[PDB]
This record gives structure tokens, C-alpha cells and sequence, in this order.
């Protein structure tokens, strides 16, 4: 059913279709809808290659992978297929306009984000659309969501849950979530990270929200008057006969439901709070499972690139090292920046596999640490030692026009 | 005086040239010296000595199957940590011991990251404490009013360390992550329920000694997670130190002095060569030069006098070997 | 000499070094004022662009906007104003002499960048005005250089104004139109309409040569003179306003009314420009449009004028009777290339 | 506490017993207090087959 | 040494004869004398008596110098 709604508002929000664009557009929504949720690759290739069994054996068409099929409503004013490059070029854009606007953070764009960023603006905007990002940490899952609901004009609640805090002050919040999405008509992304649910009555809160379009708790006895004359005196703002409490209700929960969006940002799916918010029976059937998981060697292969490309690397001669096709992840070796982004890759798994760290989701904050570290230091050293060359030389070349000038004389 | 000025620059133009000639082997091994420093600065902070031994075989061997040029004699302290910032953390009371530089280094060349101390012992707070003098404030995430003292000190521009980093608070998020909001010259960042300003001259260092804590993980993938533990080498030190203190007190005195002394003339060596260096870059000059050799002179002169007391120290070393051993 | 539409191929293109700002055009002269991210300012003759004729760095980060004005008095010289996000405004001097750029002085007290500014001239009297990211909108006097008014209309922060009179407008990050009374600082209706921050709203202006939007209706507007107003955002929509009559005005117990919305663009629409009945509007779908407001529908689409986005355009103002609307047109985008349409 | 601080003030010799039943007030007020009078000694009474006292607080007694 | 010019910008790209490169963003490149240096991103190409020659691309962003590749 899911797959059929997608479909449906694909084609309405959507240009003249042909068959191929029905066909891969069918294709792009079984993608989304079946297999958000696969963490290991051989089951994503398992499914492409279903994809093609299904759609060669029922209808008798470009390559259908993950990343070659990017719908997006960005580019135009339709829901359509877009290229990758432009796509690319408009979310730098409009990525360096969100950075100077909100927050600056020295993020850097690759292929796997924009699918993330295309598949996370197509369920914020759906009527209750609800996310679930499942990945390791520092893989970006916050900032895409702030920046995805930025484009689409949703305003960021993120609560502020610490240490000594209770139940008072989460339902504080929420209830003023609500307000502002009912009352005020504001549309709200409400992102909820797996460390902001201290205790699992904060757990049956965000159930009860979500399974409903409100939490009767909330609203019991004066308060539930309060609300009843605040949401009478916005109707009457607004301009409708509503009257009786069953309609006016509604309106409060149908208002709810069309502007509120929970994102619910998880970092290690093993911990037993994380794995009761994923096994929770109403979170499961409302939420869109996006499970990103740890970054795929071609990720980190294309970050490190474009962030040690601005670095003056490439100074010296190089010997091309005859090694094995499975053991470069970048492309066949021509300068010396392909052999550091293999070397930084390869000694990030190495690293990785001798802590023993198992399944769990392998965080590349140390790969961008080193990256970064890396660029100053070099930058820093290369100066250094250029400097010193010039004084030593000029110093040389000094003593021996003193000498030579000695000698004349 | 020129001629003079011509005949003493001897055993400088021979390190001018032989420095010239090692240029081209010092560029060749730039890039694989930078990889293996940037990998100890990112990876290695959390590491005992044999880990970081074995990781680093397996940083060379990866380095080299690719054929980048590297320092076969590479070492970090010689590479990164400079003999001024060496001697400031000596004075400061750190230990004598390498692994406690390295991780020293570390910690003090992080400036993007929040560096994480684990030291059980709770000898780094004091070693911070006195590196940055007066303007250093000491929190915990433990007590009341933590909140309202951090938001002064950033105000301010205090540096702080927060103590007990296993019970961590998390409203410094924004502190942690260096998410800040840039208001043209200001730099602002929402701390809590209200926005404070960033003075630039703002560091933060949080400090847990309880070893097999635990840090979550939005902490602990965005901290430089460096690990104080004590070692063989540092205790045999230890051991050596108390027992010539309880021996005799005046020749261990004399000893540390005698320490002090050769590495500050190292160190006023060197600064007389750069400054030499800088004078000649630069062009009355014959004396100035004439007499900042004859100053490296005598402090070659008072290092050759002032290395006649190291056979002692060796012998009793060797003498006390089984008592640290032991 | 009003029904002038661009062809379909650009005459010469300017190189700029990095991303265009602010785009402005000389009444008299041929020559073209750009803008630079870096914070240059150029000036490029356009007849002769291969190399600038002035170009200097004021300020130190990028230039936001810029407006020139040629000044008369009853009893003139060119005044240009620069606003960057370096915290102040810097006011220009243009010689035509010897055709070089002269700083006067700098405009100093807001307190977060400055990305709009405005210059009139009333009664031998020059005001430059001006808005930020610190709510307030204030104006400095060009002579005496001292603050006169300053207030806080919107609650986010203002992003564009326009000055018609006495009476300023300002659309904001809180998709409202605010259009206050600046002798007496209030404010006297509200907008709302609009989902996405404004880039760029002015006023729509009285003409005598027939245009439905630049036309007053009754007695009461014609005492006015003004009734409508114009607004982009980043909904991909231009749409335009109605002022009600106010009763130091007082407020009538409050609201604008959208006579107009139009639709089309791609992306998000940044700046405006008006000539007879035609309004020209960029925007980051790297097009120009050009939309009739008799009929409001699209006659031309400039596809792909520039690499990169578009940011800047203007055109001669026909209001005015000092300057002469001459078909001159001009753009700016952010592949670091000014377009200049020619004949 | 109040026992604790008259003790540090006036001297005298004070015992903790089953410091494990409030392992709370151990992990916070006692790694505190014994973190930062000449007659003053203070005593605590644990199990061995209790829960795990603090590493910092077990190192500095 | 080299007197270089942009296509359409008002830079000036003087070489110093001790090595170091000049735009009129400041850059010590080459260690030695620079023998002479090209133009064509814009990318130059600097060329010395030290057997090396490095290109440099100048990033007109932020009026800075980055190198891409060197040739030795
Ligand atoms: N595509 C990327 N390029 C560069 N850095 C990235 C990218 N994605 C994430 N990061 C790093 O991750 C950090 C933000 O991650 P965040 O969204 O906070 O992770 P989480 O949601 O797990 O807390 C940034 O500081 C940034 O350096």
C-alpha cells in the first residue's frame, strides 16, 4: 500500500510519463519502499537483481542500481528524473546557503548523501511522514535531516534533553510542539536522537504520539479546557463553524497530523533502549526505516579526494605499485593522492578489524579526523619546509658572493 | 674582520650544504611522515605502547605496499613536538616518560577536537593547571551551578576542564560539536535555553579518572579520547628517582640540575643558530656575528665541561636496574 | 522606446573574479557598476570591457547590495552606496573627470551584516537606507552621517526594502510584508501569504503613457501614490500586493490582499526589475523570465544564461523623469560572468 | 554529611556502614568529598560479594 | 624572470628571480631561479633550474594559490 501511494503521488506531482519512466519510477518506489531497510550490500544486489528479474519477466530500460535512479522535485517544478551532476551542483549551492544562513560545518557532498537527502526530502513531504535514520555516528544523519527540512521550510525542534531532566520537562516540549503545529500552524520536524530517551516512559510517549496524532495525557482536565478555548478562539480566528468537541478535536488532531514530522536519529542498533525504539510496535509501522549504516569504502574514497584535493599534494615522482584490483577502492593509480586516499581507506579497516569491533556500525569519525589533520599538517610542513630551504639557499648563495667578491678583491 | 667573518662560517656553510643535500631525501619522505603524524594524532590517542607498536607495523607495511617514501627513523617526538614545547611541559611537572610526550603532544596540537583526558593518577589537571597559569577554571559535571560558571567562562574566554567525563551533560553539545553560528566578527553559540558568545580565546578539556567508564557515543566519536595509564618504563623512573632522593638528595639535586642546564643551553643553542640564520638572511653585522660565535662557542665549550657526569649516572642506573626490574 | 524586449543571444560578456552580487547601471553614462563576493567593486565601460576602469577592495568580506543616483539640487554628482557583510556601509564617489572610485565615508552601528540598502533624493536632501540581519531598519543621512530613525518591525530578520516617499516596506525571514511610516516609525498592515523568506519586494510606481498595476483606481490611492506593491520569495512565485488605504497615518483596524500571484520558476526567485508593463525576474534556475502584468503570462524564457545561478538584475527606472529609460539591461550571476543585453 | 563536615571541622573518628546500600550518594558526595583536622579518620564497611565500589573513590582509601 | 597576464581578469602574475611567485597572493614555489612560466581553472606552469617544475592553479575564491600536479 505503501508502494501504491508512492506511485500514485509520483505520477500526480509528475510530467507526461512514458513506459520506461513508469517502469523505472515503479522501480525507484520498490527501492524506497523494500529495500530502505537491508544493511548488508549482498542484500541490496540480492534485491537489484529481483528488480530485474521482476521487471524482465512481467514487463518486457536503463540500469536500475540504487544510485542511478534519482527522482527528485528539486530541480523543477514536477516530481521527475534528474541528472546527477546538476542535482550535485544545486545541493552544493544550496548547502553553502544553509551554511552561511544557519550553522557552519565543513561537510562535503558525494553521490551516497544525495540519495540520502533525495530519499529523506521524499518522506518529509508526505502526509505523515515519519523518518527513522539508522546509522553510525558522524555518518550525517542530523545535519541532512535540518538541512533537508530547511529546503522544504519546516522549522527544527530539537528538545533539550540532558541529565537531571524528567518526564515534566519532555512533555513541556512536546506540548509545546503541538501548539506550535496546531495553533500557530507550524510545520515542525521534530528530530529525536537515541540519547534524548532517558527513561522508556519517554519511549511511550514518542508511541503514543506517534501511533495517535496526540497524547491524552497531555490534555486531561484544566488543561484540556485550556486547549479546548485556545483551539475554539483559532477556529473562530480562522474562520470556521466548528462547534461541538468531537469536530473541533479532529481538526486539532487532522492539523497535528498534517504538520508534524518525527526523524528519530539512531546510532548503535544493538543497545537494548535502541533495539526496544526499533522493535516498538507502533514506531515500526508509522516510521520509514532509512537504515544508512557505516560509510561504503566508494564514500570514503570519494571524501577523502575532494578533501585532499585542494592540498598541494603532487610535488615529486611516483612509481605506479602493481597491485590487486580488489585492493584499490579509488581509480587505477596515476598520481600519488589515489595511493594516500588507499592508504588512509585501507589502514581505517585494518584499524577497525583488529579493535574487534564486530557488526557494529563502524563510525568514520576517525577517517575525517585524519583527513583533516592530515591536509593542516602537510600544508603546515610543506611551508615550514620550503622557508627553511630558501633561507638555507639564499644563505649559501650570500657566502659564496662574499667569498667571490674576497677573491676578486 | 671580514676575512675572520669568512674563515668561522666553516662548520656552518658544511650544515648549509650537507642540509642542501638532504633536502631532496627530506621531500621525498614529507608525505609519508605527514600520514604516519596525522595517524598518531587521530588513532593512537586511546592505545598502550604494544598496540600502537603493532598498529604502526601495520601502518608501515600499508604505507610501503602503495611505494610512498617515508623516514625509516621516523619518530613523533622529534617530528612534532618542539623542544620549547617540550621544556614548557617538563617545567609544567609532566613526567620524563615518552608515552606521556606522546600523548602530550596530542592532547596540545588538537585544536579542532575537545580533547578527552582518561588519567586515573589525576596528574594531568595539575599539569594543565600550571600550563595555563591563573586563567584556568576548573568544573565538574557533578556539581550545581556548572551551567552558569561554564557560560561565564566562555564569555570570558577562560579555559576550562571539566571534571568527570563519564557522567557528561548534555547541554555542551554545541561546545563538543564546534557547531557555532558565525554573527560577523562575534561568534555565538546556544548553550542550554540562550545563546552565549564565544571569546576565541575559549578551550575546553574534559577529564575522567575512572578508567572503563562510560562515554557515549555522541561523545565519544567526536573527542580525542587520550588515555594517561602508567607503563614499565615510567615506574622503573619513579623507582630510580626516590631511591637517589632517599640516598643522597644533593647528587640527585645536582643531577636534575645539571638536566635542566644541558637542555636550556640546547635549547639557547639553537635559538642562537636560528637567530644567526635570520641576522645573515637579513643583509656592525661582522661583531654581531662574530660574537654570537663565540656565544655558541662557549656553550659547546660548557656542554663538552658538563658532560663528564654521565658515567655516574649510568653506573648507578645499572646498579639499580634490579630494583626496578623488581 | 518602452516595448523593448532583450534578443535572444547576449552582445558581450563581463569576467568578473568570483561570484556577482549586486548588479547597477549609470543614469547617464554608458557604464556598468558589479559587484564581487570577494568584496571588490568594478566598473566596466560597455563599450570597452576588456579591462575595468576602476576597481578597488573596501571591504573585507562579500558585498550584499548597491544602488546609484545621480544628485540635483536647485541652486550633482554620482552617489554610490555599498552594503557587505563586514558590519558597515561604504559610500562611493563617482568622478567623471578622470573616472575613478573615491571613498566619502562609512556607515557604522548595525549590529550583524547589511543586505539591503536604498537612496532617494526629496527636497535637496539626500537619505541612505538601510536594512540587516539585526532586525532594525535604519537610516543615515549622506551629509551630516548621524542616525535619524530606527525601528523593529519584523520579527526575523529583514532581508529587502524599498523607499517610495516618505513611506518605506521591508519583507523579511518571517514571510511578512511590513509597510511602516518612516517619519513616525509604526507600522501600518501586515502581509501574509507567502511560505518562503522574501529576496527581494519594492514598490510598483505611477506611469503617464495602459498598465493595470501601475494605474491608481480612485481619488483617495491617486492622493496616496501607491496602491500596489510587488514581491519575489522562495516559493518560485511573484506575486503582487494591494495596500489598504490608511486613515503620521493611523492603521485601519490591517491587512494587504494578493491581487496577483505568478508562477514558473524553477527555483528561487532573487531579484526584480519593472519596465512599462513587462516584469523582468531572475532567478537560481540560471533563466530570466519576463512576465506581462496586463496579462501575467511569460512571453520570453532566457534558458541557461548563465553557467551558475543568477543573482542580480536591473533596469532603467521610467518613473523617474531625471533619468532616461534607456534599453539598457544587465545582469549578474554567480558563475562569476555579468551579462550585459545590448540593443 | 552534616556528621562528615562537623568531624572534618572538630575532629573525631567516623565509620560508613554498608556503604553499598546507597551507592548513589557513594559515587557522587564520597568521590567528591575524599577527592578534594589530624585526628579525623574515616572508615568504610563494604562486602566483598557486593556490587563494585568506585575505582577512584577505592584508590585514594 | 616571467611577466604572466590573466585572459580577462586585471591580474598580474610577476616571477620574482630568487623563485618566488607574485599576483598583483604570495607563493615561494621554486627554491632556485625560475627560468620563465606559461599560462592557460587557470592553470601555470612554473619552471626553474632545479629539474622540477610545478604547475599551480590560482582559485580567484579566495585569491589564494593551489597546486594540482608537478612534473619532474
Ligand atoms: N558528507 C560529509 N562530508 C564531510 N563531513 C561529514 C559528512 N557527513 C558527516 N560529516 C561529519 O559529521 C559531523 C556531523 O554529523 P552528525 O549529523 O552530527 O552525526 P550524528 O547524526 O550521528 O550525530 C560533521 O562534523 C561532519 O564533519
Amino acid at each position: 500500500t505503501r508502494l501504491v501511494r508512492g506511485v500514485y503521488t509520483a505520477i500526480n506531482t509528475g510530467p507526461r510519463q512514458t513506459l520506461r519512466s513508469l517502469i523505472r519510477l515503479w522501480a525507484y518506489e520498490a527501492w524506497r519502499i523494500f529495500a530502505d531497510r537491508l544493511v548488508g550490500v549482498k542484500e541490496k544486489n540480492s534485491f537489484e537483481q529481483l528488480l530485474y528479474e521482476t521487471v524482465d519477466k512481467y514487463l518486457p530500460l536503463g540500469n536500475i542500481s540504487s544510485t542511478s535512479l534519482l527522482f527528485s522535485g528539486l530541480l523543477s517544478l514536477d516530481f521527475k528524473e534528474v541528472n546527477k551532476t546538476d542535482l550535485v551542483n544545486f545541493i552544493e549551492e544550496r548547502f553553502k546557503t544553509f551554511c552561511d544562513e544557519e550553522l557552519e560545518v565543513p561537510m562535503v557532498i558525494h553521490e551516497s548523501m544525495v540519495d540520502h537527502i533525495l530519499r529523506i526530502d521524499r518522506a518529509l513531504k508526505q502526509v505523515q511522514g515519519h523518518m527513522m535514520l539508522i546509522g553510525a555516528s558522524r555518518t550525517g544523519k542530523t545535519i541532512l535531516t535540518r538541512f533537508v527540512a530547511w529546503l522544504n521550510g519546516l522549522k527544527i525542534v530539537q528538545p533539550k534533553i540532558h541529565r537531571h531532566s524528567n518526564l515534566s520537562d519532555f512533555d513541556m516540549i512536546l506540548k509545546k510542539a503541538i501548539s506550535d503545529c496546531s495553533l500557530k500552524e507550524s510545520r515542525t520536524c521534530l528530530i529525536i536522537d537515541e540519547s534524548n530517551i532517558l527513561e522508556t516512559a519517554f519511549l511511550e510517549r514518542m508511541n503514543t504520539l506517534l501511533a495517535n496524532a496526540d497524547i491524552p495525557d497531555l490534555f486531561q482536565g484544566e488543561e484540556y479546557d485550556k486547549l479546548l478555548n485556545n483551539l475554539r478562539n483559532k477556529t473562530r480566528s480562522l474562520g470556521l463553524l466548528l462547534d461541538t468537541e468531537q469536530e473541533l478535536y479532529d481538526w486539532f488532531v487532522g492539523e497535528i497530523a498534517k504538520n508534524l514530522h518525527v526523524v528519530f536519529t539512531i546510532c548503535d542498533p544493538t543497545n537494548n533502549k535502541s533495539s526496544a525504539m526499533i522493535s516498538s510496535p507502533a514506531l515500526f509501522n508509522r516510521c520509514i526505516i532509512n537504515w544508512m549504516g557505516d560509510w561504503d569504502t566508494k564514500t570514503m574514497s570519494q571524501v577523502a579526494n575532494n578533501m585532499v584535493d585542494v592540498v598541494p599534494m603532487e610535488f615529486t615522482d611516483f612509481i605506479v605499485p602493481e597491485v590487486n584490483k580488489e585492493l584499490v577502492f579509488t581509480e587505477p593509480i596515476q598520481t600519488i593522492r589515489d595511493a594516500v586516499v588507499n592508504i588512509l581507506i585501507h589502514f581505517d579497516r585494518n584499524f577497525y578489524q583488529k579493535m574487534k569491533v564486530g557488526v557494529n556500525p563502524r563510525s568514520p569519525g576517525y577517517f575525517i579526523d585524519g583527513l583533516r589533520a592530515l591536509v593542516k599538517l602537510v600544508t603546515a610542513k610543506y611551508q615550514d619546509l620550503q622557508e627553511n630551504q630558501r633561507f638555507v639557499n639564499v644563505g649559501l648563495e650570500k657566502l659564496n658572493e662574499s667569498v667571490l667578491k674576497v677573491n676578486e678583491l | 674582520r671580514s676575512i675572520s667573518l669568512v674563515k668561522s662560517l666553516t662548520f656552518e656553510k658544511e650544515r648549509w650544504l650537507n642540509t642542501t643535500k638532504q633536502f631532496s631525501k627530506t621531500s621525498q619522505e614529507l608525505i609519508g611522515n605527514c600520514i604516519i603524524s596525522s595517524i598518531y594524532e587521530t588513532y593512537f590517542g586511546h592505545l598502550n605502547e604494544r598496540e600502537r607498536g603493532d598498529m604502526l607495523v601495520i601502518l608501515k607495511r600499508l604505507l610501503g605496499k602503495f611505494a610512498v617514501k617515508y623516514d625509516v627513523n621516523y619518530r613523533f617526538i622529534d617530528y612534532l613536538v618542539t623542544l620549547d614545547e617540550k621544556m614548557k611541559w617538563l617545567e609544567c611537572g609532566l613526567d620524563k616518560n615518552d608515552y606521556f610526550l606522546e600523548n602530550m603532544s596530542i592532547v596540545m596540537n588538537s585544536q579542532d577536537a575537545v580533547p578527552f583526558l582518561l588519567d586515573p593518577s589525576s596528574h594531568m589537571i595539575t599539569v594543565i593547571s600550571n600550563y595555563y597559569g591563573n586563567k584556568t577554571v576548573l568544573l565538574s559535571f557533578l556539581e550545581e551551578g556548572f551551567v552558569k560558571r561554564l557560560e561565564n567562562a566562555v564569555r570570558f574566554g577562560s579555559v576550562v576542564i571539566i571534571q568527570d567525563g563519564e557522567f557528561f551533560d548534555p547541554i555542551i553539545s554545541r561546545l563538543i560539536s564546534r557547531e557555532f553560528n558565525h554573527a560577523g566578527n562575534r561568534v555565538t553559540v546556544e548553550i542550554g535555553d540562550h545563546e552565549v558568545d564565544v571569546s576565541g580565546d575559549f578551550k575546553l578539556f574534559i577529564h575522567s579518572c575512572d578508567p572503563s567508564g562510560d562515554i557515549p557515543i555522541f561523545l565519544r566519536s567526536r573527542v580525542r579520547l587520550v588515555h594517561f595509564v602508567t607503563n614499565k618504563e615510567s615506574i622503573e623512573t619513579r623507582i630510580f628517582d626516590i631511591t637517589l632522593t632517599e640516598e643522597n638528595a644533593e647528587m640527585q639535586r645536582k643531577r636534575e640540575d645539571l638536566i635542566k642546564l644541558n637542555t636550556e643551553y640546547r635549547l639557547k643553542l639553537k635559538n642562537l643558530e636560528k637567530r644567526l640564520l635570520e641576522e645573515l638572511n637579513n643583509s656592525e653585522l661582522m661583531v654581531t656575528l662574530n660574537n654570537l660565535k663565540k656565544e655558541a662557542m662557549n656553550i659547546e665549550k660548557k656542554l663538552s665541561e658538563s658532560e663528564e657526569f654521565f658515567p655516574q649516572f649510568d653506573n648507578l642506573v645499572e646498579e639499580y636496574s634490579i630494583i626496578g626490574k623488581h | 522606446v518602452l516595448k523593448w524586449i532583450p534578443r535572444n543571444l547576449p552582445s558581450c560578456l563581463i569576467n568578473v573574479e568570483s561570484s556577482v552580487t549586486s548588479v547597477k547601471l549609470h543614469p547617464n553614462l554608458p557604464i556598468v557598476f558589479v559587484a564581487t563576493d570577494h568584496g571588490k567593486l568594478y566598473a566596466f565601460d560597455l563599450f570597452n570591457y576588456t579591462i575595468p576602469l576602476a576597481s578597488l577592495q573596501s571591504h573585507t568580506k562579500a558585498i550584499t547590495s548597491m544602488d546609484v543616483l545621480f544628485t540635483n539640487y536647485t541652486n550633482n554628482y554620482l552617489v554610490i552606496v555599498t552594503a557587505s557583510k563586514d558590519l558597515q556601509i561604504h559610500v562611493f564617489k563617482w568622478v567623471s573627470e578622470e573616472c575613478k572610485f573615491q571613498q566619502i565615508r562609512s556607515l557604522l552601528g548595525h549590529e550583524h551584516i547589511v543586505s539591503a540598502v536604498k537612496i532617494w533624493q526629496k527636497n535637496n536632501d539626500v537619505h541612505i537606507a538601510s536594512c540587516s540581519r539585526d532586525q532594525t531598519v535604519k537610516i543615515w543621512d549622506f551629509h551630516n552621517g548621524w542616525s535619524l530613525k530606527t525601528f523593529q518591525p519584523h520579527s526575523q530578520w529583514v532581508r529587502s526594502i524599498d523607499v517610495l516617499g516618505d513611506y518605506i516596506i521591508s519583507g523579511s525571514h518571517d514571510t511578512t510584508l511590513r509597510l511602516t511610516h518612516w517619519p513616525s516609525g509604526n507600522g501600518l498592515s501586515v502581509g501574509t501569504g507567502h511560505e518562503f523568506p522574501i529576496e527581494k519586494v519594492k514598490f510598483i510606481h505611477f506611469i503617464e503613457d495602459e498598465i493595470r498595476f501601475r494605474t491608481p483606481s480612485t481619488d483617495r490611492y491617486k492622493n496616496w501614490g501607491m496602491q500596489y506593491c510587488v514581491s519575489a520569495s522562495r516559493d518560485r512565485t511573484i506575486k503582487i500586493w494591494e495596500i489598504p488605504l490608511p486613515t503620521a497615518p493611523i492603521p485601519n483596524p490591517s491587512n494587504f490582499r494578493c491581487v496577483l500571484t505568478l508562477k514558473g520558476h524553477l527555483s528561487w526567485v532573487r531579484d526584480i526589475s519593472i519596465r512599462g508593463q513587462y516584469l523582468f525576474s531572475c532567478a537560481d534556475d540560471k533563466s530570466v523570465r519576463c512576465w506581462d502584468l496586463n496579462t501575467g503570462q511569460c512571453l520570453h524564457v532566457w534558458e541557461k544564461l548563465h553557467t551558475g545561478f543568477v543573482n542580480c538584475l536591473d533596469l532603467d527606472v521610467d518613473f523617474d523623469s531625471n533619468v532616461t529609460p534607456r534599453q539598457m539591461m544587465v545582469t549578474g550571476g554567480l558563475d562569476c560572468k555579468s551579462n550585459v543585453f545590448m540593443r | 554529611q552534616e556528621e562528615i563536615s562537623k568531624s572534618k571541622i572538630e575532629g573525631g573518628w567516623i565509620l560508613l556502614q554498608n556503604i553499598q546500600m546507597s551507592l548513589s550518594w557513594v559515587k557522587t558526595y564520597l568521590h567528591k568529598h575524599v577527592e578534594e583536622h589530624e585526628k579525623f579518620k574515616m572508615f568504610m564497611t563494604c562486602h566483598l560479594t557486593g556490587d563494585k565500589l568506585p575505582a577512584p573513590l577505592l584508590q585514594r582509601t
